[PDB]
């Protein structure tokens, strides 16, 4: 979906790049773990700049691995982790790439919006939506919805997966809603309202099922009840919202059928406070009432979720990719300069020390 | 006094052997689930926590899935969700995870505290680290947990004496020639009742000595 | 104590709660 | 001696005979035995009522507070004399167990009326 400039490659490939064979600083890190000593984050960026094969990503990936377990793992720069994007998606080893970011704890690649982009964009020109999918789970996961090109990527992925998915199991449900629901919060659009309250639905249909715990649970979702109520506010919200704000039939269609198929361990709350299912009947009722209401008001569209965010996509797209692009080449300025002074750093204690050594 | 060096030398060694031979975090605070003991020492973790350790996460269980360790994000325990209705967390500054860990699980880390709603001025170590207690406060979450309105926080001033010292220090004034009927009163302003579960200086706290 | 202090407890203490006390006599009984 | 760590505090040695107790009052280290070496000996506690039906306490107020003073800690019996002695507030276990007391006495109260 993103432009052939956004997916050009050719600027990263101009970058000014000190030359090694792979084996030679594989041997030295090797040498320095096995002495337990540090590795320099210079180190692990020159391997990962020298990847010349497909074999050479496999031992890249050993070799992450060990930077990862050892006492510098927090100073894994971007430019490494998109160097390591760039190189897989070079020679043909996505799968090495979402393997590492579905592992991320293992490997630390933690991506920019720019480098999610790049993978989710290779996938969804091969038509892999099943990896496109599990790549939008890891930006959820991630919690990196902070740049409108990766919503609107994500929310396409995500409606394109959903207008052909009848079996829905909890984890899914769950997956589904939280990552409808974080670029959904972004949008301030009728796509973005559908997706809230889509996602809403799906959370609260998890949590009225298997409990809240099974909602929030290593998941960036809080840990109050009332998902369902919190999806009659988004209708709510839309009612009392301009003209051009509308709800898709199909993201109501969805909230009423988890409605209807709900009216149909340790204990979190205090005995106070009303349980949902005791309220599922009035949130139906509620949800009759607005829909009644809505339908009045003429805010229901037609159109389905899927062709809303394709036109969506196609109207806004080519503006974020702009901004990013632009961002892009800052942030590989940046990256430009911080890796120069880390090589002067370097030679200079090399030089001090053989100044000591002469003596 | 003849010397008495052997004591010295096995003093020395014995200093350097526990420098040399400490114990990693991913080994004093890994614990069995099945049986809820701490496979390191074999000691059973108290019944109370037995619960939580199979349902909460460790701090650094959730730091180990975020960038730069989650630098800047807020963390809250489940214990102060269900024990207070005022926001309780920590602002992370610093994390110095275990890498010996197998999943990066266990670690270090330092923040500034906010309990009740009162930020503190300087960031310091956090206790509690390892244990099943920690939640992450979602970024779209962030400022509706943070609101808090501070509630005028007026409490008592003074307290009468006990009867026996107030009639003591009244006897001592009439005794003294003052004569003036102001009761005697302890002044308690000062005195800041802390909660027993305000978070305590992790720098001042002891390690556990390998074995 | 106030209704939602007791239920806090009640939450915090499950399956490890005995019978509530109420205020207890004025006076000592007789 | 030296004592690793360790504080003053005061508390009550046991004294008399066998079926006959009496307590000095005593300033001394924690780790120190029960009736061994003390700073300085505060008062007495005879706990067995006298042939007026008294239960003699004597407590060198000032040196008790000059303690108190100096970092001395205080044991919970201590305590619960000091605020029987009206000294201290009364300690909330002394308070919450005469409520217990009282529940109780009700309880049998209302078993002879039910009986």
């Amino acid at each position: 979906l993103l432009s052939s400039a956004y997916v050009d490659s050719h600027k990263w490939e101009a970058r000014e790049k000190e030359h090694y064979c792979l084996a030679d600083l594989a041997s030295l890190m090797d040498k320095t773990f096995e002495r337990k000593l540090p590795v320099s984050s210079l180190t692990i960026s020159r391997l990962i700049d020298n990847i010349s094969s497909r074999e050479e990503i496999d031992h890249a990936e050993y070799y992450l691995y060990k930077f990862r377990h050892s006492p510098n793992c927090w100073y894994l720069r971007n430019w490494t982790i998109h160097t390591w994007i760039r190189q897989c998606l070079k020679y043909d080893a996505q799968d090495k790439a979402l393997y590492t970011l579905v592992n991320k704890v293992q490997y630390g690649i933690f991506p920019d919006n720019f480098t999610f982009n790049l993978l989710m964009d290779s996938f969804i020109k091969k038509e892999n939506y099943k990896d496109a999918l599990s790549v939008v789970f890891e930006v959820m996961m991630q919690e990196a919805f902070e740049v409108p090109s990766t919503q609107l990527l994500s929310l396409y992925v995500l409606f394109h997966c959903l207008a052909k998915k009848t079996d829905f199991s909890w984890e899914e449900e769950r997956n589904f809603g939280a990552s409808l629901l974080l670029p959904g919060l972004k949008q301030k659009n009728s796509v973005g309202f559908s997706s809230q309250l889509y996602g809403y639905a799906l959370l609260g249909k998890v949590e009225l099922q298997q409990g809240l715990r099974a909602v929030y649970h290593n998941m960036p979702l809080i840990w109050k009840p009332g998902y369902l109520d919190r999806a009659l506010q988004v209708m709510e919200k839309v009612a009392a919202s301009p003209e051009d704000i509308k709800l898709c039939r199909e993201a109501l269609d969805v909230l009423g059928a988890v409605l209807k198929a709900l009216t149909s361990k340790l204990v979190e709350q205090l005995d106070i406070e009303e349980t949902e299912q005791s309220k599922l009947p009035q949130y139906l009722e509620r949800f009759k009432a607005l829909h009644s209401k809505l339908q009045a008001l003429g805010k229901i569209e037609s159109e389905g979720l899927l062709s809303l965010t394709t036109q969506l996509v196609k109207e806004k797209l080519s503006t974020c990719e702009a901004e990013d692009i632009a961002t892009y080449e800052q942030n590989l300025q940046q990256w430009h300069l911080d890796l120069v002074q880390l090589i002067q750093r370097e030679q200079q204690q090399r030089e001090q020390a053989k100044q000591e050594y002469q003596a | 006094v003849r010397p008495r060096l052997i004591a010295e030398l096995a003093r020395r060694v014995r200093a350097l052997r526990e420098q040399l031979n400490r114990p990693r975090d991913s080994q004093l605070y890994a614990v069995d689930y099945e049986t809820l003991t701490r496979p390191f020492s074999g000691r059973r973790l108290p019944v109370r926590a037995w619960a939580d350790v199979r349902r909460e996460s460790r701090l650094l269980q959730l730091l180990g899935r975020l960038p730069l360790f989650g630098l800047g994000r807020l963390v809250t325990r489940k214990s102060w969700l269900w024990q207070h209705d005022e926001p309780c967390y920590w602002r992370l500054t610093r994390v110095r995870p275990d890498y010996t860990a197998q999943n990066l699980d266990h670690g270090k880390a330092w923040g500034i505290l906010t309990f009740k709603g009162k930020t503190e001025s300087e960031a310091r170590e956090i206790e509690h680290v390892m244990y099943h207690d920690w939640r992450l406060v979602p970024k779209h979450e962030e400022e509706a947990f943070t609101a808090f309105t501070p509630a005028p926080e007026d409490s008592l001033a003074s307290v009468p004496y006990p009867p026996l010292l107030r009639a003591m220090i009244i006897a001592e004034r009439q005794k003294n020639g003052d004569t003036s009927t102001e009761e005697p009163m302890l002044n308690v302003q000062r005195i800041r009742m802390e909660p027993w579960d305000y978070p305590a200086k992790q720098e001042d706290k002891g390690r556990a000595k390998g074995t | 104590p106030p209704e939602r202090e007791l239920s806090r407890l009640r939450r915090l203490y499950q399956g490890h709660l005995q019978e509530e006390s109420g205020p207890p006599p004025e006076s000592m009984p007789k | 001696k030296a004592y690793r760590g360790g504080h003053l505090t005061i508390r009550l040695a046991l004294g008399g005979c066998t079926n006959r107790p009496f307590y000095r009052i005593v300033a001394a280290h924690n780790k120190c035995p029960r009736d061994g070496r003390f700073v300085e000996q505060l008062g007495s506690y005879d706990p067995l009522p006298n042939s007026h039906g008294e239960k003699l306490v004597a407590l060198n107020l000032d040196r008790i507070r000059h303690w108190i003073g100096c970092g001395a800690h205080l044991s919970k019996p201590m305590e619960k004399l000091l605020g029987l002695a009206g000294f201290f507030p009364l300690h909330p276990m002394m308070i919450t167990n005469a409520e217990r007391l009282r529940r109780k006495r009700a309880r049998e109260v209302l078993l002879a009326s039910q009986k």
